[PDB]
C-alpha cells in the first residue's frame, strides 16, 4: 500500500477534485489498516476502528459536496474575461 | 371581560343558529349597502366620489378628510330609513369580527381550532347573531360595555396629555372648553361649552392627522378588532 | 538569480502608517469644536444652529478616518 | 456548538430585586435628551418620537450595570465583543431606520442631495449624496467602535498600571527599612495618584460614552423629524 | 404585595444561583480533567441504518 | 483575544437577546 | 498576551456540539410532521411560509455553477489558508 | 382603571411591548440572531485548539480524540454500521482478511 | 429640516429648459432625454423631485449593507483559478446492467 | 397532495451528494428557477394591474396627468390614453381592508398555485431521469425514506481517475 | 528559489506607530480646551453651556485616538 | 522554505516612536496655557474658573500622554 | 527555522525617536511665552499672575519633556 502526498506544496498545484479523492483514499487505506491490525489481534473492531470511520466519514461528505463546474457558454465567457493574456502574462512574470 | 365555560356553552349552543342568523343579516345589509352606495355615487359630490386626496404637510401621506370624503345625504330618507342604516351599522360591527375571525381560520387552516375555543369562551368578539334570548344579549351588551370602559380612558389620556404637553389654548374659553371635556361621567358635560374644542384642535390635528396609536385606542374604544 | 521573498511581519508597518492619518482627523475635529466654542459666545441665539454644522463637519470628517482604519483591518487580517 | 454560560450581574439583580419591591422617583438620567426633544413651545411631532425613551432607560442600566461595576478588580464585562456591539447597534439604528422606511414618504430624503440648484447636480451633489448615504452606516460603525475601544484600552491600562504597583509594593518595599527609602517613597506616592486618576478618569469616560452612544442614535432620529407649528 | 412576594422568591433564587455559580460550578474543558465537562455531541441518529 | 473572536458568537449573544426580550419587560413593569 | 486574557467570560459551564445536517434533518422531520396533518391545505400562508423559502433557497444551492472551490464548511482544520481541505 | 404593565401578567406585556411598541426592533433582532445561528454556529477542532481552551489544549490527553471516539461509537452501535463495508475500506473482505494475515 | 412644500402646476418649468451633459435636448433632440442620466437629474431637480436622485442610492446602500454584502461574503464566487477543474461530465450515470426501480404507478 | 414535504429531503440529499449532479439535473434546475422567476412576473403584474384598476379617479388624474417630466410627446399621449380608458367606464375602488384583499388574496392564490404545479412537475421530471438522482427520488417515494451513500452502494459512475474505490 | 520569512519583532514597530496618532489628538484636545477659555473670557455668562460642549468635543476627539491605541493592542498582543 | 526569524532590538525602535506621542501632549498643553494667559488678560476676574479649566484639559491631555507612555515602557520591557 | 538576531546599532535609533518629542514640548513653551507677551499687553497690571501661570505651564510641559528623555537615556545607555 501506498498513501498519497497531500502536503501543501503538493496540494499547491492540484485541483480540488484530486485532493479530495486522495484524502478519502488516504482515510480509506488508513482504517483498512486499522481494521486488519484489529483482526489480528483478534478484538472487536468497533472498539479501535471508530476514529478512522469518523475521518471516512468526514471525507466523504467533503468529497460528494463538490461538484466541478460545468462547461458552458456563461462559464467559458466569465473564464475568458478574468483571464486575459495581460493578466495571464502578468502571472507568468509574478515569481510568487 | 374574561372568558367563561357559561359563555363557552351559550356561544357553542347558539353557533349555528348565529352563523344562519348572520347570513340573513348580510343579505338585508348588502340590499341596504346597494341601495346607499348607489345614492352616494349618483348623488355624492365630485370630491366624495372621485376620492379626492389629502396629504399631511410633514410626510405626506394620505388620510381621509373629514370635509371632503364624507357626505352626508340630506335626502336619504326617501331611499333608506332610520332602522335600516342601524341594521347598516350594527351588521358592519359583526361583519368585522367575523371577517377577522375567517381570515385567521384561511391562515392556519385547522389549527385555529383551540383559538377559536378561547374566541367562544368570550362574548367580546362574537356577533350579537349569537345571542338568541335576552339575558344573552345582555350579557353581550355588558362585555361591550366592558370592553369600552377598558379601552376609552387610554384614548382620552392620550389627546389630553399630546395637547397640554405640546400646546396650550389661546383664549379662556378655549381654555374652559377643553378643561370641561375631559371630565368624568359622573358630572354633566354643557355641549356649548365644549364645542370650541373642536376647533382648538383643528388647528391643532384634525382626522386627516390622526396617528396609528391613537386611531388603535379609538378602534378599541368602538368595538373595532385591531388584530 | 530570481530569488522570492516573503516578509511575514510587515503588514504591522502598514497598519500603523495608515493608523498615522487619525492623527490629522482628531486635530481637525478639535479645531471644529474649538471654532464652535469661541464662535457662539459671539452669537449665542444662534448657539443650535451651529452644533448642526459642527456635528455635520464631524460626520464629514470622521468618515475619512474610517477609510484609513479599513485600510489597517484589510492589512492586519490579511 | 452551543456554549452554556451566564452573566455576572447575579448579584446585581438580587439587589435590583430588593432595593426595587417598592417604589421610588427618577430625577438623575444618564442622558435626559431623550425625554425633551422639542424646545420651542406649540411645535408638535406627528411621528412616535418618544419612542426611544424606554430602549435609552434600558440601555443605560444595562450598560451602566456592567461597564461602571467592572471598575472593580476581576469583574467581568460578559458582551465585550466587537461583533456583539455591532449586532446591538445594529438592531437599534437599522430598526429605526426601517421605521422611517416604512413610513414610504420619500421626500423625506430630498435633504441627502447636499447644496443648491446653483452646484452641478451630477459632478457636486449626486457625490454629496452618496457620501452622506455611506456616513449614515459610518456613524453606525463609528458608534459602536468607540464604545468597544473604550472599554477595551481603559481596562488594558488598568491591567498594566496595577501589575506595575504590584511588581513594585512586593519586591522594592524593603527600601522603606533602606538608605534610599525617598526614591521608594516618592514612586509609591505618584503610583497612589495614578491609581486614583484613572479610577476618576474612567469612572467619568464610561457614563460619557454612554451619553454619546445614546446621543448618536437620537440625532439619527431628529435627522429625519419635522415639526408642526400649532394655529 | 403581589410584587413584594414575586422579588422575595427571584431574591432567594437568585441568591441560590450566585452561591452555586461562584462558589460551586465548575469550570467547563479544565487542562487536568479533574473538573468539569469536556463537551459532548448531541442529537446523534438513532435507528437510522439508511442514513450510512 | 475573544473579542475579536466569532467561534463562539452566537452564544455569546444570546446573552444581550435574552436580556432585551425577557428581561426588559420586567425591569419596564 | 496574559493582558488579554482577561476579556474572557468568567462563567463558562458547558458546551454542546451538533452536526448541522443531524438538526437540520431533525427540523425539517417536525416540520412535515407538523404540516402534514389535512386540515392545514398546501395553499393556506402557513404552509407557503413553511416551505417555498427553504425551496427557493436549496434551488439557488443547486444551480450553483461557480468556477471557484469553496471548502467544506465542517472541516477539522480552517485555520490553514494554504489548504483548503 | 387599565394599564398593560399594571394589569396584565408578564408574558402578556412581553407579547404586547415586542408587538404593538416595539416590532420592528424583534423582527430585527430575530433576523440577526438567525443571522448569527446561520453562519456563525461553528468551531472547528484546530480553532478550538488553538483558542477554546481557558489555560491551553491538553494534548496529553486529546479530549477532542476522546470525544469524536464516544461520538462514532454511539453512532456505529445505534445505527448498525457495518464499517467493515468495501465503501469505508476500498476493499473486499477478503482482502481485508488477506491483509490481518499479512501484517 | 423644514416642511416641503409641492410646487404647483404653474411653478413647474419647461422641459425644454432643462440642460443635458453638453446641451440642451430640445427639438430633434427630445429622444435623448431618456439616454441621458443628467438630463434627467436637472429635470427632477427643477420639478422639485429630488427623492429620484437620494431614495434609489439610500436604499441601495442599506441592501448592501444588510443583504447582499453578508450574501457576497459567504456565497460569492471568488475569481477563477488559471488551471481550471472544468467537469468531465462523466459523474451520475447509472452502471451497466443495474435495474432501476420503477416509477410510481 | 403535498410534494414539499416529499421534496425537501431529496433537496438537501442532493446538496450533500451534489457531486453525482448530471447537467440533466443542473439544466431541471435552472429551468425551475426560471420558472419562478416567470412566475413571479406574472404575479407581480397582476398585483399592478389590479392596483391600477382599484386606484381613486383623484389618484389617476394625479399620476397620468401634467405635468410631464420627459414631455416628448410619447409620454403625453400614452398618459392621457390610459387615464381616459380608466376613467371611461365605472370602477370599484375601494380603500383600506377591501383594496388589501383584492390586490393580494389573487396575486398569492396565483403565485402559489403556479409554484405548486411546477414543484409536482419538477417531481415528475426526477422521476423521470435515468441517473442516480432519479433512482434516488423513486426509492424516496417508494419506500418513504431517503436512503444515504445510495451512489456508493450502487457504484454510480465516476471519472476514470476516481474508480479505484469501486475496486473491489 | 521561494524562501518565506517570517520576523517576529516587527509588531513593535508597528504599534510604536500608531501611538503616533494619539499626537494630534492630545494637541486636538488641548484646541478645545484653549478655545473654552478664550470664549468664556468673550461671554462668561454661558461658561456652563460652553463647558459641556467642549466634554462633547473631547470625546469625540478622544475616541478616535482609543481606534489607533486598539491597533497598537492587536499588534502588541499578536 | 519556512524560516522563522526573531530579531531583539526592534523593541528600542517601536518604544522610541510611542515617545513622539508626548510632542502633541507637550504642545498641547503649551496651547492651553497660552490661552489662560489670553483670557485672564481679557477677563481678569475670572482667575480660577479658567484656571480650573486648563487643570482639567491638562488632566485630559496628560490621560492621552500616560496611554502611549505605558506602551512605550511596555514594549521597552518586552 | 528558528533564528535569533541582535542588532547591537538599534539602541541608537530608539534614542533618537524619543529625542524628536522634544521638539513638541520646546515649541509648547515658546507658545506660552508667545501669548505671556500679548497678555502682558493687554492687561499690564497682572505681569506677576500670569507669570506665575506661565512658570507652571512652563513646568508641565517640561515635565512630559523629561518623561521622553527618561526613555531616551535608557535605551542609550541599554
Ligand atoms: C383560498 C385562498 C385563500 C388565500 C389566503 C388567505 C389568507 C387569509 C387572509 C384574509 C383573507 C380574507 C378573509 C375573509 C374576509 C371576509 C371577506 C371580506 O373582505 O369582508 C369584508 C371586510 C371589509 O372590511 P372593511 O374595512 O369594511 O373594508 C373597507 C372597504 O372600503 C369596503 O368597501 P365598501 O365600503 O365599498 O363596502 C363593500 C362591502 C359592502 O358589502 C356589505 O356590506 C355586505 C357584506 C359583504 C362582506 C361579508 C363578509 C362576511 C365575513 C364572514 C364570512 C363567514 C365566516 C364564517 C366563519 C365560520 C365558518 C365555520 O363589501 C365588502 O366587504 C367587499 C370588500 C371587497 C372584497 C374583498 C374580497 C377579495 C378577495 C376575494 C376574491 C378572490 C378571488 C381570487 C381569484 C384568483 C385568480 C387567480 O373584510 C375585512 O374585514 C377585512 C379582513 C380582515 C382581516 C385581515 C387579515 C390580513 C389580510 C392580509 C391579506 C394580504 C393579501 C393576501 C396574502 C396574505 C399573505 C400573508
Ligand atoms: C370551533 C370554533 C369555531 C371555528 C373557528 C373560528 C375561528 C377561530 C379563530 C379566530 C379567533 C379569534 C379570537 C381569539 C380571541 C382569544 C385570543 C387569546 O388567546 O386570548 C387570550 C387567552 C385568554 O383570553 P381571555 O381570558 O378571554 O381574556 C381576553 C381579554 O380580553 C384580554 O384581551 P387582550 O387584548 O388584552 O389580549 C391580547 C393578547 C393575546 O395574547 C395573549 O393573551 C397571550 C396568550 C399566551 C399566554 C401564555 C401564558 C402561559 C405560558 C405557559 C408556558 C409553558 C408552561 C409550562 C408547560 C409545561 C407543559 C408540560 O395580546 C395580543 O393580542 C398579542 C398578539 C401577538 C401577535 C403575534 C404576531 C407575531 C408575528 C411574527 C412577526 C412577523 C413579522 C413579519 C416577518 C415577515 C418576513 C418575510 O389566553 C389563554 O386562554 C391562554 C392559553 C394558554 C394555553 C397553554 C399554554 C400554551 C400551550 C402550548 C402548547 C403547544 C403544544 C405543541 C408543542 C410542540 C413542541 C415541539
Ligand atoms: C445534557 C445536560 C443538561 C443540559 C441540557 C441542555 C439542552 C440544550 C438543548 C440545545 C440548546 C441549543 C441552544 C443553546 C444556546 C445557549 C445560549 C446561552 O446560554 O446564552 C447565555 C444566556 C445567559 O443569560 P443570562 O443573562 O445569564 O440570564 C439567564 C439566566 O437564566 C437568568 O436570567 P433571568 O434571571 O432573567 O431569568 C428569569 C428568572 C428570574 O429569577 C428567578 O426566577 C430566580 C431564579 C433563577 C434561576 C435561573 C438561573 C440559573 C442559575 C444557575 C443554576 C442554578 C442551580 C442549578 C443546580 C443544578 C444541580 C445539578 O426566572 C427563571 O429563571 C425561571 C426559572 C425558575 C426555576 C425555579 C425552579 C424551582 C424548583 C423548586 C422545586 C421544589 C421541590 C420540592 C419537593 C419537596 C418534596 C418533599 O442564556 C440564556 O439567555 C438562556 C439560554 C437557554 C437556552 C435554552 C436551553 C434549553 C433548555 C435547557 C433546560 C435543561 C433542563 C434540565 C437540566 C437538568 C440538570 C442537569
Ligand atoms: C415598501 C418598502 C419601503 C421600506 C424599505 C425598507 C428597506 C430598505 C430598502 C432596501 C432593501 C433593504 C434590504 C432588506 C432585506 C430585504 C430582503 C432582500 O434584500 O432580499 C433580496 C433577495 C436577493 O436574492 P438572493 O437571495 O441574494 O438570491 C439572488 C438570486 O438572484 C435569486 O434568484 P431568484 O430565482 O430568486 O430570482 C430573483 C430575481 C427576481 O426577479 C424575478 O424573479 C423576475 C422579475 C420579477 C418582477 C416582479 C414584478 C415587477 C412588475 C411587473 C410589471 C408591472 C407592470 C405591468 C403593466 C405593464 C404595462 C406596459 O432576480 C434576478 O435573478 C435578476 C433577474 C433580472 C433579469 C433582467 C433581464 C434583462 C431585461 C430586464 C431588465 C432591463 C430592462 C431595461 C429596459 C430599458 C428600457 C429603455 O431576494 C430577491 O431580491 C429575490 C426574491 C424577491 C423578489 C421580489 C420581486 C419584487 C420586488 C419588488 C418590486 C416592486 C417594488 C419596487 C419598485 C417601487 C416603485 C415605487
Ligand atoms: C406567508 C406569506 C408571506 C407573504 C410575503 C409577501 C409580503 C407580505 C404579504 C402581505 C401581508 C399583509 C400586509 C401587507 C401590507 C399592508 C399595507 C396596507 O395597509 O395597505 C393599505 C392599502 C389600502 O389603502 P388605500 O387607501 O386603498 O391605498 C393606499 C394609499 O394610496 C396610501 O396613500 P399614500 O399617501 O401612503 O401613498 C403612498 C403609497 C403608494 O403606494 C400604494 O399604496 C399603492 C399600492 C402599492 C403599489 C406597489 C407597486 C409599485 C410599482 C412597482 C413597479 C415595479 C417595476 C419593476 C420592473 C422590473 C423589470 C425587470 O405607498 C408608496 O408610495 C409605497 C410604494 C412601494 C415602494 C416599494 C419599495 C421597495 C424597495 C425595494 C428595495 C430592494 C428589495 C430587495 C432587492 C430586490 C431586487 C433584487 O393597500 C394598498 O394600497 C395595497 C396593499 C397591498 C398589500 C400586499 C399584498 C400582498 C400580496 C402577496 C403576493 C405574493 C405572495 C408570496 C408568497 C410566497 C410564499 C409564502
Ligand atoms: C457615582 C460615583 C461613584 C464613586 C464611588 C467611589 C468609591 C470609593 C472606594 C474607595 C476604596 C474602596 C476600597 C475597597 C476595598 C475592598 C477590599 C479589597 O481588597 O479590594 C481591593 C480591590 C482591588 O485592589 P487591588 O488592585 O490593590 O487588589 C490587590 C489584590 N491582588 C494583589 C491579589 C491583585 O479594590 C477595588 O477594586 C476597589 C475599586 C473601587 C472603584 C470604584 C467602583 C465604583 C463602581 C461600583 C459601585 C458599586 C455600588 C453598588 C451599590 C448598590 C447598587 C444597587
Ligand atoms: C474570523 C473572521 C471574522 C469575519 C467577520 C465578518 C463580520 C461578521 C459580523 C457579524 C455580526 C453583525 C451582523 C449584522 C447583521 C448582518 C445581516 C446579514 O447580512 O444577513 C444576511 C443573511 C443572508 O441570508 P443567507 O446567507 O442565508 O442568504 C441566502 C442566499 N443564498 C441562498 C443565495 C445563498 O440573512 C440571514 O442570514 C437571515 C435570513 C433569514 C431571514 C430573512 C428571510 C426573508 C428574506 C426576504 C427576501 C427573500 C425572500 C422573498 C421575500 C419574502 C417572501 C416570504
Amino acid at each position: 500500500f501506498h498513501f498519497h502526498d497531500v502536503s501543501n506544496d503538493a496540494i499547491k498545484g492540484m485541483p480540488p477534485s484530486e485532493a479530495l479523492h486522495k484524502h478519502l483514499e488516504n482515510a480509506q487505506l488508513a482504517h483498512r489498516i486499522c481494521l486488519a491490525k484489529a483482526l489480528k489481534a483478534g478484538e472487536p473492531p468497533v472498539e479501535k476502528c471508530a476514529l478512522t470511520w469518523g475521518e471516512v466519514l468526514i471525507r466523504y461528505q467533503a468529497w460528494s459536496e463538490y461538484r466541478p463546474p460545468f462547461q458552458d457558454s456563461v462559464a467559458q465567457a466569465k473564464y475568458k474575461k478574468y483571464w486575459s493574456k495581460k493578466r495571464q502574462e502578468e502571472d507568468d512574470k509574478n515569481p510568487f | 371581560m374574561q372568558g367563561s365555560w357559561s359563555v363557552l356553552k351559550k356561544n357553542c349552543s347558539n353557533f349555528f343558529p348565529g352563523l344562519l342568523a348572520f347570513a340573513q343579516q348580510t343579505q338585508e345589509a348588502y340590499g341596504i349597502w346597494l341601495r346607499i352606495y348607489n345614492r352616494q355615487q349618483k348623488y355624492g359630490p365630485t370630491d366624495f366620489v372621485e376620492q379626492s386626496e389629502t396629504f399631511s404637510p410633514d410626510y405626506h401621506k394620505r388620510f381621509h378628510s373629514q370635509d371632503k370624503n364624507m357626505w352626508v345625504d340630506k335626502e336619504l330618507c326617501t331611499e333608506v330609513s332610520q332602522k335600516e342604516v342601524a341594521r347598516l351599522m350594527t351588521y358592519k360591527l359583526d361583519m368585522w369580527r367575523m371577517a377577522h375571525c375567517a381570515g385567521a381560520l384561511l391562515a392556519t387552516g385547522g389549527y385555529a381550532i383551540p383559538f377559536g375555543l378561547f374566541w367562544l369562551a368570550n362574548d367580546t368578539w362574537v356577533p350579537s347573531s349569537f345571542n338568541l334570548t335576552g339575558e344573552e344579549l345582555r350579557a353581550w351588551r355588558e362585555a361591550q360595555d366592558l370592553y369600552r370602559y377598558r379601552s376609552a380612558p387610554s384614548y382620552l389620556t392620550d389627546t389630553k396629555w399630546h395637547f397640554d404637553f405640546h400646546a396650550y389654548p389661546w383664549n379662556e374659553t378655549q381654555e374652559r372648553a377643553w378643561d370641561d371635556l375631559f371630565e368624568k361621567n359622573d358630572v354633566r358635560r354643557d355641549p356649548k361649552v365644549v364645542r370650541p374644542a373642536a376647533e382648538m384642535y383643528d388647528g391643532f390635528i384634525k382626522f386627516e392627522l390622526i396617528r396609528r396609536k391613537s386611531l388603535r385606542h379609538l378602534c378599541r374604544s368602538m368595538n373595532i378588532p385591531t388584530f | 538569480s530570481t530569488v522570492a521573498i516573503s516578509v511575514q511581519g510587515l503588514h504591522y508597518v502598514g497598519t500603523g502608517l495608515a493608523a498615522i492619518a487619525l492623527a490629522g482627523v482628531g486635530l481637525g475635529i478639535g479645531t471644529i469644536f474649538g471654532n464652535l466654542l469661541v464662535a457662539c459666545a459671539r452669537q449665542p441665539n444662534l448657539t443650535k444652529m451651529l452644533f448642526n454644522y459642527a456635528i455635520l463637519g464631524f460626520a464629514l470628517t470622521e468618515a475619512i478616518g474610517l477609510f484609513a482604519l479599513m485600510l489597517a483591518f484589510l492589512m492586519l487580517f490579511s | 456548538m452551543f456554549l452554556f454560560f451566564f452573566c455576572d450581574l447575579f448579584w446585581l439583580r438580587l439587589l435590583l430585586c430588593m432595593y426595587y419591591c417598592v417604589w421610588s422617583r427618577l430625577c438623575f438620567i444618564v442622558y435626559f435628551n431623550c425625554l425633551m426633544l422639542i424646545f420651542d413651545f406649540l411645535l408638535f411631532c406627528l411621528f412616535d418620537l418618544y419612542l426611544f425613551v424606554g430602549l435609552c432607560l434600558f440601555l443605560l442600566l444595562w450598560f451602566m450595570l456592567f461597564n461602571l461595576y467592572s471598575l472593580i478588580l476581576y469583574y467581568c464585562i460578559t458582551y465585550l465583543n466587537l461583533y456583539l456591539l455591532f449586532c446591538i447597534v445594529f438592531l437599534l439604528y437599522i430598526a429605526f431606520l426601517f421605521l422611517f422606511c416604512f413610513l414610504c414618504d420619500f421626500f423625506l430624503f430630498n435633504n441627502l442631495l447636499v447644496g443648491d440648484s446653483f452646484m452641478d447636480v451630477f459632478f457636486i451633489r449626486f457625490l454629496l449624496c452618496f457620501l452622506e448615504c455611506f456616513s449614515l452606516l459610518c456613524r453606525c460603525l463609528s458608534t459602536f467602535l468607540r464604545l468597544f475601544c473604550n472599554l477595551l484600552s481603559s481596562h488594558f491600562l488598568l491591567l498594566m498600571f496595577f501589575d506595575f504597583f504590584y511588581f513594585i509594593f512586593v519586591f522594592f518595599f524593603y527600601g522603606v527599612f533602606c538608605y534610599w527609602f525617598i526614591l521608594f517613597i516618592f514612586v509609591f506616592c505618584f503610583c497612589l495618584l495614578f491609581y486614583v486618576f484613572l479610577y476618576l478618569l474612567d469612572l467619568f469616560a464610561a457614563i460619557l460614552q454612554l451619553f454619546i452612544f445614546c446621543n448618536m442614535i437620537l440625532q439619527l432620529i431628529m435627522d429625519f423629524l419635522l415639526f408642526l407649528l400649532f394655529v | 404585595e403581589i410584587q413584594s412576594r414575586k422579588k422575595y422568591f427571584q431574591t432567594l433564587g437568585y441568591l441560590v444561583a450566585f452561591i452555586y455559580l461562584y462558589f460551586l460550578m465548575p469550570k467547563e474543558k479544565s487542562f487536568s480533567g479533574l473538573s468539569g465537562p469536556d463537551g459532548h455531541w448531541i442529537m446523534l441518529p438513532k435507528g437510522r441504518p439508511e442514513l450510512f | 483575544l475573544e473579542p475579536m473572536s466569532t467561534w463562539y458568537l452566537a452564544s455569546w449573544a444570546m446573552v444581550w437577546y435574552y436580556a432585551f426580550f425577557f428581561w426588559m419587560p420586567m425591569v419596564w413593569t | 498576551s496574559n493582558p488579554a486574557d482577561h476579556f474572557r467570560p468568567n462563567l463558562k459551564a458547558l458546551t454542546l456540539y451538533a452536526e448541522r445536517q443531524h438538526y437540520v434533518d431533525r427540523w425539517l422531520h417536525v416540520k412535515e410532521r407538523w404540516l402534514a396533518p389535512w386540515y392545514l391545505p398546501w395553499w393556506s400562508p402557513l404552509f407557503q411560509l413553511g416551505t417555498w423559502y427553504s425551496q427557493r433557497s436549496r434551488n439557488l444551492f443547486l444551480v450553483e455553477n461557480h468556477l471557484s472551490y469553496r471548502p467544506y464548511k465542517f472541516r477539522r482544520n480552517d485555520e490553514d489558508r494554504n489548504n483548503p481541505y | 382603571v387599565y394599564t398593560r404593565w399594571k394589569c396584565d401578567r408578564l408574558p402578556v406585556f412581553q407579547l404586547k411591548l415586542f408587538t404593538q411598541e416595539y416590532p420592528m426592533h424583534a423582527a430585527v433582532g430575530i433576523f440577526t440572531i438567525i443571522f448569527l445561528w446561520k453562519h456563525m454556529s461553528h468551531c472547528s477542532e484546530e480553532t478550538e485548539r488553538k483558542y477554546g481552551w481557558w489555560a491551553g489544549y491538553p494534548y496529553w490527553r486529546d479530549p477532542i480524540a476522546r470525544r469524536n471516539e464516544t461520538k462514532y461509537k454511539q453512532m456505529i452501535i445505534n445505527n448498525d454500521v457495518d464499517i467493515t463495508h468495501p465503501k469505508w475500506t476500498g476493499c473486499s473482505v477478503e482482502q481485508l482478511e488477506e491483509l490481518s494475515r499479512v501484517v | 429640516g423644514e416642511l416641503f412644500v409641492r410646487p404647483k402646476l404653474e411653478e413647474i418649468p419647461p422641459a425644454d429648459q432643462c440642460r443635458g451633459f453638453f446641451g440642451p435636448l430640445n427639438d430633434s433632440l427630445k429622444f435623448l432625454r431618456l439616454l441621458d442620466i443628467k438630463w434627467m437629474m436637472n429635470r427632477a431637480v427643477a420639478m422639485r423631485r429630488e427623492y429620484l436622485i437620494a431614495t434609489p442610492t439610500l436604499f441601495t446602500f442599506i441592501w448592501m449593507f444588510t443583504w447582499k454584502g453578508a450574501v457576497i461574503y459567504f456565497w460569492g464566487d471568488r475569481a477563477p483559478p488559471r488551471r481550471m477543474d472544468w467537469n468531465t461530465e462523466e459523474t451520475g450515470r447509472l452502471p451497466l446492467g443495474f435495474k432501476p426501480t420503477p416509477a410510481p404507478l | 397532495t403535498k410534494y414539499e414535504l416529499k421534496m425537501q429531503y431529496f433537496d438537501e440529499w442532493m446538496i450533500r451528494w451534489r457531486k453525482f449532479q448530471t447537467e440533466s439535473d443542473w439544466e431541471i434546475e435552472k429551468g425551475r428557477q426560471w420558472w419562478r422567476r416567470f412566475n413571479m412576473a406574472v404575479s407581480g403584474a397582476l398585483f399592478c394591474g389590479l392596483v391600477l384598476y382599484t386606484s381613486g379617479t383623484a389618484t389617476l388624474k394625479r399620476q397620468y396627468g401634467l405635468p410631464h417630466f420627459f414631455d416628448i410627446g410619447v409620454d403625453g399621449q400614452a398618459k392621457e390614453t390610459m387615464l381616459k380608458t380608466l376613467t371611461s367606464r365605472w370602477r370599484y375602488t375601494p380603500q383600506g381592508y377591501g383594496r388589501v384583499l383584492i390586490t393580494g388574496v389573487p396575486t398569492y392564490i396565483l403565485f402559489v398555485t403556479l409554484e405548486h404545479y411546477r414543484e409536482r412537475r419538477r417531481m415528475q421530471q426526477y422521476l423521470q431521469q435515468n441517473t442516480v438522482f432519479g433512482e434516488q427520488m423513486r426509492r424516496l417515494l417508494s419506500t418513504g425514506k431517503i436512503e444515504e451513500y445510495l451512489p456508493v452502494n450502487i457504484k454510480a459512475t465516476l471519472p476514470a481517475s476516481q474508480q479505484a474505490i469501486y475496486n473491489y
